[PDB]
RNA sequence: GUUGGGCACUCUAAGGUGACUGCCGGUGACAAACCGGAGGAAGGUGGGGAUGACGUCAAAUCAUCAUGCCCCUUAUGACCUGGGCUACACACGUGCUACAAUGGACAGAACAAAGGGCAGCGAAACCGCGAGGUUAAGCCAAUCCCACAAAUCUGUUCUCAGUUCGGAUCGCAGUCUGCAACUCGACUGCGUGAAGCUGGAAUCGCUAGUAAUCGCGGAUCAGCAUGCCGCGGUGAAUACGUUCC
């Protein structure tokens, strides 16, 4: 990912900016981890597939320029 | 799962990156090689019975 | 089975000695005859410069003084681990005597391989030096169990 | 003109190369001879066994060997003769 | 012009003896031009020095393939030819020296399961 | 870990390819055209006993040979047999087909005939003594400086499996001028499954 | 001396300026470039001249405590936010995708 | 070598010839064979490969395949996304890189073999420090490309230190492939620079173009190689011997 643009899928995109046309509202249970995080989705709290639950994170300034599967791991150890 | 998975791959996926080689006579992935598109083994069959009209025993 | 035998270059275009060529095989790192031969002339030339002789003598000295009589093979029966005194032919005794020049020359350390083979061989000739410790040791273990020959 | 053949066996090759030598040499072509050219050989390694063993391994050969012909002088009674050649299917003729 | 072809290692030298008085000529560039390490311009003269050609031909050389030493026994292989082709008289003297042999030691096959044709990779029990 | 295939180990020194054409650009689909074409052929005429099918390709066109020993059950009537073989291999391959059909003389030497000849006795139930010694004699008088049929599986002997070799005659698997045809078969009895492996040395050139 | 850290005397100038924390070779070179040293120096031989361009063209360059502190500054918010890259920054360990049922020994 | 020209030469690939203890001498029974010699490119199965006897381990493979029997069946079968097979306190096989002056860095000069390329190989030019990028020649290939070989040799430089050794780890910035490089890709650029100064008991490989070392290639494959499979480059040391394992 270099100069093509940032990458998100089309169905987080839509569901996040239906979000962001009126007002933020309850979790977003979203399966896509590949997908960065754009300045817009900040403050939205939305729901990573870790592989097994959905596990709620809030989106902050600094969470931006990494990725949702930065903030679900999915192996579980001790 | 032998028929289902060789369907899946006669199939067109969704992308061309999900699209893998496979047997063509025994139906496997791993070691098969891109000119007979032919398992390793059913390679060594066949090339042992008079077909595949290139390959005999190698030695130099 | 039977014994086996192998050959070695005859010339060197400045030093012309079998033996010379033979310790360019010998002290060969990782297949490089080049950097060897590179080491033993610029050697030889320190040993023509740093002693006003022809470094062929002093090297046929330093052979001299290096190559040992007696080896000491070893013989156990039973629990007794006996080491005995063989007299060398003497093809073992200028090759033991290359190795000896080569180990104990590497081993010494100094600002490059030519400074130590140099001093190693200015050693050897006024025979007290490294390697001929080896050399005494050797003939030292000989002298203790010389009663078995 | 440039003939091309490409075989798996150097004795069908070797036949249907002096084949068109003579065909095109009776009729004043003026055939510069069979000029052996270097072979593509593929090695392919297998493993023998079916599941374990990688040190135990068997080699196979793909040889095909290609000879150019050449035809200089047009004598289109040569062209006619050629069209006519009917030499079996190891050798692959590309004119 | 006495014409040898010396081959050695995987190289080809093609060695032309013209009447002459001692130059080498290695595919246009002399000796130490394209051959250092003067162990091979020593090795490489042999079958000049053991019969006395030493100022008689200029050398002219077309050599293709191998290394360096690999080209310097194609060199003296085909000085050896090309100078029995000069004088048959001498060929005693040339396969005491070798210099009819062509030394067949080609670098062997890598075999499988073995790591450079004779290795075995490690042994564990 | 055990001997190479003689027929595998004899392809470019006496005996030929079976499959004999050159690549361009479709050798992998030619390759399994012509395996589809061996598996319809010998599915079909495993009735009629064919043993081996030999494919050309010639620009367009499809030379099948075929080594039967017997005739007129595979060309038969004239018009049947060639119609009902030609014309579902123009259509499952797609372009032309020619169909010629050499008939072996002495059906015993040839091991694929041999070997199903062997296999069909022990689906038939007959012992694998005398399924291996007949065929024996049977090859030995039909001409042959020697023959080996080795028979391996649950003999009828339910919790040990065992090798059965039988022999007559020289069968020199390592002189690599040899012209000797290996072949195997499988028969699937009641008790599971048997592998039939016969080799006959015919006889070597000079 | 020049970033608030010594640089060895007796060493060339290009691989004395390595020992600061923040240049290395080839944003060294970049330096004596730019000063005009020449590259073959003793730092034990310059002039003041020679030096003082040195130690502002440094202090052009974002080098001692900055570099230190910069960095901490990115490993405590990766560490802070979440972040399974800061995960592997904490426990010891491998960040960029590594085996760990073997060696991983840099990071305990 | 571009052109005209030539098949001499290399090379290529077909048919040959050729090395058989054949000839000499010696030994031994005169045999079989053995030791040396001459010739010869080749000397005693010339080097290698392929070839793996009857059988041994109820060895391995039901997961390449085919399978007898037993089990499941709106599920022990099938689709879809996400994860995992990359976990990590530990042990343990195989490997790579080093610990350094026969070295490191910087500049110049040369020498290879073998193999791959059609929706593929991709010249040259341009831009970018670089990974690479844009336009595009040629190539279904002894032509054109991959492909600028590397150790090497020759000058400059450091001077024996945890360093001008080593590159781990890591931050930042990039590039390419691909829906997508977060777990989980390779590579580049800047910077950080660790353990390590030749390894206890024990232990492995190799008898010659071999070991050691250096690069190149190809399968697999969009991309991923320190693995494997081949190729060349330089290129040794030793074998008294069968006392011991």
């Amino acid at each position: 990912s270099l100069k093509k643009g940032p990458f998100v899928d089309g169905h987080l995109m839509t569901k996040i900016e239906k979000l962001n046309e009126t007002d933020k509202k309850q979790v977003v249970k979203t399966w896509s981890r590949r997908s960065t995080i754009f300045p817009q989705f900040i403050g939205h709290t939305i729901a990573v597939y870790d592989g097994r639950k959905h596990v709620p994170v809030f989106i902050s300034e600094d969470m931006v320029g990494h990725k949702l599967g930065e903030f679900a791991p999915t192996r579980t150890y001790k | 799962a032998k028929k289902s998975m060789i369907a899946k791959q006669q199939r067109t996926p969704k992308f061309k990156v999900q699209e893998y080689t496979r047997c063509e006579r025994c139906g496997r992935p791993h070691s098969v090689i891109r000119k007979f598109k032919l398992c390793r083994i059913c390679f060594r069959e066949l090339a042992y019975k008079g077909q595949i009209p290139g390959v005999k025993k190698a030695s130099w | 089975k039977g014994p086996v035998a192998k050959r070695d270059v005859l010339p060197d275009p400045i030093y012309n000695s079998k033996l010379v060529s033979r310790l360019i095989n010998k002290m060969m790192i990782d297949g490089k005859k080049g950097k060897s031969q590179t080491i033993l002339y610029k050697s030889f030339d320190i040993i023509k410069e740093r002693t006003g002789n022809d470094a062929m003598e002093v090297f046929e000295q330093a052979l001299k003084n290096i190559m040992p009589v007696l080896e000491v093979k070893a013989r156990r029966v039973g629990g007794a681990n006996y080491q005995v005194p063989v007299e060398v032919r003497p093809e073992r005794r200028t090759t033991l005597g290359l190795r000896w020049l080569v180990n104990y020359a590497r081993l010494r350390g100094e600002k490059t391989m030519e400074e130590r083979l140099a001093n190693e061989i200015l050693d050897a000739a006024n025979n007290t030096g490294a390697a001929v410790k080896k050399r005494e040791d050797t003939h030292k273990m000989a002298e203790a169990n010389k009663a078995f020959a | 003109i440039r003939i091309r053949l490409k075989a798996y066996d150097h004795r069908i090759l070797d036949q249907s190369a002096e084949k068109i030598v003579e065909t095109a040499k009776r009729s004043g072509a003026s055939v510069s001879g069979p000029i052996p050219l270097p072979t593509e050989k593929s090695v392919y390694t297998i493993l023998r066994a079916v599941h374990k063993y990688k040190d135990s391994r068997e080699q196979f050969e793909m040889r095909t060997h290609k000879r150019l012909i050449d035809i200089v002088n047009p004598t289109p009674q040569t062209v006619d003769a050629l069209m006519r050649l009917d030499l079996p299917s190891g050798v692959d003729i590309e004119i | 012009q006495y014409y040898g072809t010396g081959r050695r290692k995987s190289s080809v030298a093609r060695v032309r003896l013209v009447p002459g008085e001692g130059r080498i000529v290695v595919n246009n560039r002399e000796i130490s031009e394209h051959i250092p390490s003067a162990a091979l311009i020593e090795d490489i003269k042999q079958p000049l020095t053991l019969t006395e050609t030493a100022g008689t031909y200029d050398v002219l050389v077309n050599v293709h393939g191998g290394g360096l030493s690999g080209q310097a026994g194609a060199i003296r292989h085909g000085i050896a030819r090309a100078l029995l082709e000069a004088d048959p008289e001498y060929r005693t003297t040339l396969k005491r020296a070798g210099l009819l042999t062509r030394d067949a030691r080609m670098k062997e096959r890598k075999k499988y399961g073995l790591k450079g044709a004779r290795r075995a990779p490690q042994f564990s029990k | 870990g055990q001997k190479v295939n003689p027929v595998g180990l004899r392809i470019g020194v006496i005996r030929d390819w079976e499959s004999k054409w050159y690549a361009g650009k479709d050798y992998a689909d030619f390759l399994h055209e012509d395996l589809k074409i061996r598996e319809y052929i010998s599915k079909r005429l495993s009735d009629a006993s064919v043993s081996k099918v030999e494919i050309e390709r010639a620009a367009n066109r499809v030379n099948i040979t075929i080594h039967t020993a017997k005739p007129g059950m595979v060309i038969g009537k004239g018009g049947s047999e060639v119609e009902a073989l030609r014309k579902a291999l123009n259509s499952l391959t797609g372009k032309r087909v020619h169909i010629n059909i050499l008939e072996i003389k002495r059906a015993d030497l040839d091991a694929q005939l041999v070997a199903d000849n062997i296999a069909r006795q022990l689906e038939n139930r007959v012992s694998f003594r005398r399924a291996q010694k007949q065929q024996i004699q049977r090859t030995m008088r039909a001409g042959a400086q020697g023959v080996k049929t080795m028979v391996s599986g649950r003999l009828g002997g339910a919790d040990i499996a065992r090798s059965e070799y039988y022999s007559e005659g020289t069968v020199p698997l390592h002189t690599l001028r040899a012209d000797i045809d290996y072949a195997t078969s499988e028969a699937d009895t009641t008790y599971g499954k048997l592998g039939v492996k016969v080799w006959i040395y015919r006889g070597e050139v000079l | 001396r020049i970033a608030g850290v010594d640089i060895p005397r007796d060493k060339r100038v290009v691989i004395s300026l390595t020992y600061i924390f923040g240049i290395g070779r080839t944003t060294a070179q970049q330096v004596l470039k730019e000063a005009g040293v020449s590259e073959d120096t003793r730092v034990r031989d310059l002039t003041e001249e020679e030096l003082g361009k040195i130690r502002d063209i440094i202090d052009k360059l974002k080098v001692e405590g900055d570099l230190r502190r910069e960095v901490s500054l990115n490993i405590k918010r990766l560490i802070e936010i979440g972040s399974y890259r800061g995960i592997r920054h904490r426990r010891g360990l491998p960040v960029r995708g590594q085996n760990s049922k073997n060696n991983a020994r840099t990071r305990k």
